[PDB]
């Protein structure tokens, strides 16, 4: 979430200071629109992770209703964000690429 | 994403459905005919000639 | 191992009447739900008209 | 007082559900005719452009 | 709906029968505290601790004897009605409605 | 047990409004919906009561209209009023469309296409329904859309006959559409409960955009009371424009009695029907105009098909939002465009506005989507 | 489908609640409204305006364009 | 057309009040409901 | 999986018609039901198409009627025809009532009261709907039921005003009822799906009378095809009386234009509306007459409350059956009773017929029930 | 089958509901009043006198 990505992923950082996500402290991965692949993707998610994304999500709802945001300090640390799913997810990308693959076969 | 159904497999699938496809198509067409009896086609109809 | 939790402060949201650990809402409640109930009935009686 | 308004008028009024309602309509009267009246007053001070006309119409 | 409603049921529905029943409950039980050596023991302990007195057998059996189901309807209303006492499940509580529901349930539209 | 749980019709009910679990994060995007139905209900309601007096007879047109107006006390009010209220329904209509849009709610197909039925349905259902007044505006204009009935190769002549009832618009129409109105509202209704159950199926989306199972409450109290609020807001709206300056939105050509020989200068659609007729006159060909027309909403269907981004909420997609309010700019833009009679600047103006509609949606909005994706990098 | 109890999985979290009559309806009402209010609004403004700008520029603009275009000249 | 431009005018007056009364009363009631939800404290305290 | 199983709207569908498990023992008692709806549909259908041309305007009454008749080709046919078809709907209506009766199906309350709504609903819904022709029969007769609007103490005057629109029946009414018709059919419809789901809930009874879980199939093919059959039977019925002697059932007073001064000798209700007006004129008091009226069906509600026997099927209860067809005798009896104008013998005749209705149902049928019980000995 | 709810038990039940019963009844009645403002009763209404 840093200057190129604070301009660009600073649509998610400076301009999600504007578009909100990361300054809202969101989870990058969490932003993926729910899809089936996304669905079972999460089904396979890691546990401690699952809790984490949970608290994140709920909180997001919380301030959302509150229509407030955390301290800009509390606003999320830029860059410095594990790509949570992306190993798991992207793995699934290969999966549905595989079901998709022999499927093509 | 036509590649999804694009493959010699689904290609073969089409090769199967083809003649049937002709069939149901004909069904629709003739239906338009008798239903409509639209003059445009109706003309060519001998002894189905109504006058 | 399990017992250590705790709870937060309502003050910022707290209406005045409850400010004190000193006193019983034994008084307050009927007054509070009173005020609200009043407001509500205002909305019922007016709406009736 | 106001504590018996909030309270007794909960208790001796808003407490019993029915009582709350009977109270409600009981108002519906007073409010109705009243606002009717003062409202009429508003329009009254508004103009005096007609129906005061009768005296001017010389109210035969 | 059971509980509060029963409470609601309670707050309304009194029939002397049960009153007498749980009277006999507190009678039997009444032994079962009085009955027993340590139960009587600690019973003395908090008895003066709180009380400083001991509700005598016929004193506790007196206010007990005095039991009044009018005060059931009324006194019930006095303490019970329109309040927010404790409820705690343990576990996935989703059937816990809101205070705006569960404790809307704290109020009775049965009337 | 709990009859709320128990009673079967109720079992629907609680399942419908009452017991309904719903996203807690829920946003004001809501209100309009019940409004519309309330509107709709009132719509019917008034129309009904309106129907109760009103006659829709050829000699009676302005005639009964007077009887329904000049005679009719509060036929004044109810009439002109809830007439405006129609337009209000349109207001929340286009609004609501926006709701899905910046929502991007397009995720749910049967809902989308549903409200598409709601769309063209609302459109003509009005138009016919609307025209019923048969007023000079709606009259020469009746020659207008009446001339819309003729479009097709080989058909329209015979068609705009069959539509028109014959050689022109006529009392033929008068009955015809008059009924058509009488019917269509019902259609809207059943359509409604339809799309509704469809909704209850999936549940539905959230302004947040996250899976809602995290947080839900029943509409009661929350969405319920909130709804009551927005309703009062409505009576403010309707009961306002009505209550204060009823005629404000009107076009005098209405009160103008239909004068068959008239054909005056204006010929415009309603603030409701507005943005169309511009779009109509925009192109120089028949089915260009129409296919465009149905291609605006139909276009929106494609937009669900055109859905692109890896994230639902444009909230996180600012450049998208630029395309959003920007697209709106193209929209009310299209309004004020129609807001002029045929004019030199306007020609080019709308001429480009269409491209926008095709770009700002079909291209520039989708192109935008792709772009934002590229930027996303996650 | 939904309702509850088949709903979803939540492990190792916690809550806190309060009775309604407790609070005050409008803590810091005016106060809190604030550049909090301007925080949402003002936050959005830049994102919002430009199209509307073009608008006023337009209806104004073309308003002049055709408006003047309605004027008659000599010869 | 609008003789009630007088009569109906009258009603509008009461409207001005009703909302001003209700609108607040309504909004209040809404807050009256939603208030608790506003301030909620929910704890993420994952064990260990 | 199987979309038949899968598709949610279908999930209703299969659950409704298709996948629907149903008592195998099922009996011809059925058919009428779909008929009615088909009827109803056609009803609407025709009415709609009918509406399409027809105008319901004061000067237009017989006028448009001619335009809707004398002009109208197959407006002849559709008009007079499906007009008769209405009566057919009544036919299966009273029939169907019988169906439950010898069925004794009264076991299911919400259904029963439902169809009671269907009952009075059908009744006036017709009557107003019916009267729409505003024909001399329906005209002076309009002065009739118009004079029905006045019954109450202190009210009717003001009421039959409000009902009547004022000092009499008027064009006021014309609009009024005219709409009222336009509305009520819809009401019937939603009412229908209502009672329907109510049915699907319990399932329902069987001519056998035993618990059906022993034997069930889906309507397809069985009840399905069977239904198709009975439909053809209908088109035989309707398309017959229509197709052959359209006017056969008519009363010439209809084609008589309304002549406000007329008031001719007859004043009768439809073969549909028939059995009433006898019942009406029967008693010498206002609310006697009415409370009787609503007390016929209402009486039937009591009959469910009056349900007595330890066995459902009167099939096993012959003496009961005697009361059944016997009661019918009282019924069409009441018809031919109405089948005379006010007459010396008739006076006593119907005078007793009522007692029957009160006995043959309320007493003699219930008394019968008790008796059969006594005999039962098991 | 009134004996079902006829017993000193349900009797007592009634004894309970009675005052409330009066209450809701009053609710209905007054409702008819204000709703209707029916002249028949309306007359007796002082200062609710509208003329
Ligand atoms: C089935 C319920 C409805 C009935 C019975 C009904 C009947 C009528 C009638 C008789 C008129 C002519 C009298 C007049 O103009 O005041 C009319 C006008 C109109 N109503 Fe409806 N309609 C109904 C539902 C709707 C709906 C759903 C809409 C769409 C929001 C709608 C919008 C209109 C419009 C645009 C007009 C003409 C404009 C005007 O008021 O002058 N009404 N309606
Ligand atoms: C007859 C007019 C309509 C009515 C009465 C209607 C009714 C409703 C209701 C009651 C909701 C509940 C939740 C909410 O409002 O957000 C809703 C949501 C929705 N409607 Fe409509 N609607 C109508 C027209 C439309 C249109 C025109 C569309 C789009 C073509 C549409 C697509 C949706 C979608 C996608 C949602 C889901 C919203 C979300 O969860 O964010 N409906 N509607
Ligand atoms: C609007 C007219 C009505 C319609 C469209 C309607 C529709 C139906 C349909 C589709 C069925 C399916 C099974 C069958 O026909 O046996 C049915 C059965 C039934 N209906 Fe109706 N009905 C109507 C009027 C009535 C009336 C007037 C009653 C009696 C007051 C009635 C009470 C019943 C009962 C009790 C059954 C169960 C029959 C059995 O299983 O033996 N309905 N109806
Ligand atoms: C909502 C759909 C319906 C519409 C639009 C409709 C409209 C009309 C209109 C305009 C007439 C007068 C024209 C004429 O008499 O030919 C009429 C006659 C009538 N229709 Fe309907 N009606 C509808 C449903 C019904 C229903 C449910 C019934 C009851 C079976 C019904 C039975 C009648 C009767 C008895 C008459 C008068 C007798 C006659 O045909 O001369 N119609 N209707």
């Amino acid at each position: 979430v840093s200057a190129s990505s604070k301009w660009l992923e600073g649509i998610r950082k400076w301009y999600y200071n504007a578009a909100g996500f990361n300054k809202l402290g969101l989870m990058r991965d969490d932003t993926i629109h729910e899809n089936d692949d996304v669905k079972e993707a999460i089904r396979r998610l890691p546990e401690n992770l699952y809790d984490d994304r949970v608290f994140r999500i709920k909180r997001a709802l919380d301030l959302s209703m509150r229509q407030q945001i955390l301290p800009k300090e509390q606003w999320t640390k830029y860059e410095e964000d594990k790509f949570y799913l992306e190993p798991y997810l992207k793995e699934v990308i290969r999966e549905r690429k595989e079901r998709e693959e022999w499927a093509k076969k | 994403m036509l590649t999804r159904f694009l493959g010699p497999r689904y290609r073969q699938l089409a090769r199967n459905w083809v003649p049937t496809a002709q069939l149901w198509g004909a069904v629709g067409a003739v239906g338009l005919v008798w239903a409509t009896d639209w003059r445009l086609i109706l003309d060519w109809v001998p002894y189905i000639n109504g006058k | 191992s399990h017992t250590d939790i705790k709870v937060p402060d309502f003050s910022d949201y707290r209406r005045p009447e409850v400010l004190d650990s000193t006193k019983s809402s034994k008084e307050s409640s009927e007054a509070r739900k009173g005020f609200s109930y009043l407001i509500t009935a205002t909305t019922t009686v007016g709406v009736a008209y | 007082a106001a504590p018996t308004l909030t309270a007794r008028l909960y208790s001796l009024l808003f407490r019993r559900t029915s009582t709350f309602a009977l109270t409600i309509v009981v108002g519906a009267l007073f409010f109705e005719r009243a606002f009717d009246q003062g409202a009429d007053a508003i329009y009254e001070h508004i103009n005096e452009g007609k129906l005061w006309k009768h005296i001017k119409h010389k109210y035969e | 709906f059971v509980l509060q409603g029963q409470w609601m049921r309670l707050c309304t529905s009194a029939t002397e029968s049960e009153v007498v029943r749980g009277k006999n409950l507190l009678r039997n039980a009444l032994v079962s505290h009085l009955d027993g050596t340590t139960p009587v023991c600690e019973d003395i302990g908090r008895s003066l601790l709180t009380y400083g007195r001991r509700i005598p057998l016929a004193e506790w059996e007196s206010r007990i004897a005095e039991v009044d189901a009018r005060v059931v309807r009324e006194v019930c209303s006095k303490y019970f009605y329109d309040q927010c006492p404790a409820v705690a499940g343990f576990g996935p509580i989703e059937q816990l409605p809101d205070y705006n529901r569960i404790r809307s349930g704290m109020f009775w539209l049965r009337f | 047990i709990n009859i709320r749980k128990t009673h079967p019709l109720m079992k629907i009910v609680n399942n419908a409004f009452i017991d309904l679990p719903a996203p807690s994060n829920i946003s004001s995007w809501w209100n309009f919906g019940s409004l519309l139905g309330i509107c709709l209900i009132l719509q019917i309601l008034t129309g009904l009561f309106l129907a109760m007096h009103y006659t829709p007879d050829t000699t009676t047109a302005f005639s009964s209209v007077t009887h329904i107006c000049r005679d009719v006390n509060y036929g004044w009010i109810i009439r002109y009023m809830h007439a405006n209220g129609a337009s209000m329904f349109f207001i929340c209509l286009f609004m609501h469309v926006g709701r899905g849009l910046y929502y991007g709610s397009y995720t749910f197909l049967e809902t989308w296409n549903i409200g598409v039925i709601l769309l063209f349905a609302t459109m003509a259902t009005a138009f016919m329904g609307y025209v019923l007044p048969w007023g000079q505006m709606s009259f020469w204009g009746a020659t207008v859309i009446t001339n819309l009935l003729s479009a097709i190769p080989y058909i329209g002549t015979n068609l705009v006959e069959w539509i028109w009832g014959g050689f022109s618009v006529d009392k033929a129409t008068l009955t015809r559409f008059f009924a058509f109105h009488f019917i269509s509202p019902f259609i809207i209704a059943a359509l409604a409960m339809v799309h509704l159950l469809f909704l209850h199926e999936t549940g539905s989306n959230n302004p947040t955009g996250i899976p809602s199972d995290t947080d839900k409450i029943p509409f009661h109290p929350y969405y319920t009371i909130k709804d009551i609020l927005g309703a009062i807001l409505l009576i403010l709206i309707l009961m306002l424009l009505v209550l204060f300056t009823p005629d404000l939105l009107g076009d005098p050509d209405n009160y103008t009695p239909a004068n068959p020989l008239n054909t005056p200068p204006h010929i415009k659609p309603e603030w409701y029907f507005l943005f169309a007729y511009a779009i109509l006159r925009s192109i120089p060909n028949k089915l260009g105009g129409v296919l465009a027309l149905i291609l605006s909403i139909l276009v929106l269907v494609l937009m669900p098909l055109l859905h692109t981004s890896k994230q639902r909420s444009m909230m996180f997609r600012p450049i998208s939002q630029c395309m959003f309010w920007i697209l709106v700019a193209d929209l009310l833009t299209l309004t004020w465009i129609g807001g002029q009679p045929v004019e030199h600047p306007y020609i080019i103006i709308g001429q480009l506005a269409s491209i926008m509609y095709i770009l700002l949606i079909m291209v520039m909005m989708p192109v935008a989507s792709i772009i934002e994706n590229n930027l996303l990098k996650w | 489908g939904r309702q509850f109890g088949h709903l979803t999985r939540v492990r190792h979290v916690i809550t806190y609640s309060l009775s309604p009559f407790e609070q005050r309806a409008f803590p810091h009402y005016f106060s809190k409204g604030i550049p909090n209010v301007l925080r949402r609004t003002r936050a959005c403004i830049l994102r919002v305006a430009p199209p509307f700008v073009v608008f006023y520029l337009v209806y104004t603009w073309g308003t002049q364009e055709f408006e003047k275009s309605k004027r008659k000249n000599p010869a | 057309a609008e003789p009630e431009h007088d009569h109906r005018k009258r009603m509008g007056l009461k409207m001005l009040l009703m909302m001003g009364l209700l609108l607040p009363l309504v909004y209040a009631m809404k807050r009256h409901k939603w208030s608790v939800l506003k301030s909620r404290k929910l704890a993420y305290r994952p064990p260990k």
